[PDB]
């Protein structure tokens, strides 16, 4: 039930997202 | 556009402040760690030091003020690195147009081997989407990445 | 040819990531 984005909640998840490409590869 | 004003350089200042609580000036693996240790997750550090050291022009670590604003507009160990972005936006493109498209993102993404929706995409556009036409040219792409 | 990756590479593994939050945290 998300009423509005905020703008740090946006770089913090695009930044999650350069550590989940690292992980998905590197899993050994 | 034929005149620049300091409002970017205000905005892109803040932006690199709120991250930087510190004072000092450096987004190191242990600013990002706590960051998220704070909100309620625990990163392994070897990922946190990868996930910069892609990018980092100086392979270092310590994230300056200039190396982060890099990381943001630029982009990747090179130095004049919008013609690195204009070019990045041409391979995902098939034109080439100051953009990118929905189904061009859809395209260059699925050739790997990734039948997906296209929703899933057009949500993290219309995140941050100022010029609101379906595409996301050079200021939307950094501006979104760089959301302040 | 190819050995090292460049840009264009890193850019396909972020942007597949970065399309896995929004699966994460809004799907369902
Ligand atoms: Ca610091
Ligand atoms: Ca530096
Ligand atoms: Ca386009
Ligand atoms: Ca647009």
């Amino acid at each position: 039930g998300s009423h509005k984005k905020t703008d740090s909640e946006v770089q913090l998840e695009m930044i999650t997202a350069w550590k989940k490409f690292v992980e998905e590869k590197k899993k050994k | 556009a034929d005149q620049l004003t300091e409002e970017q350089i205000a905005e892109f200042k803040e932006a690199f402040s709120l991250f930087d609580k510190d004072g000092d000036g450096t987004i190191t693996t242990k600013e990002l760690g706590t960051v998220m240790r704070s909100l309620g997750q625990n990163p392994t550090e070897a990922e946190l030091q990868d996930m910069i050291n892609e990018v980092d022009a100086d392979g270092n670590g310590t994230i300056d003020f200039p190396e982060f604003l890099t990381m943001m507009a630029r982009k990747m160990k090179d130095t004049d690195s919008e013609e690195e972005i204009r070019e990045a936006f041409r391979v995902f493109d098939k034109d080439g147009n100051g953009y990118i498209s929905a189904a061009e993102l859809r395209h260059v993404m699925t050739n790997l081997g990734e039948k997906l929706t296209d929703e899933e995409v057009d949500e993290m556009i219309r995140e941050a989407d100022i010029d609101g036409d379906g595409q996301v040219n050079y200021e939307e792409f950094v501006q979104m990445m760089t959301a302040k």
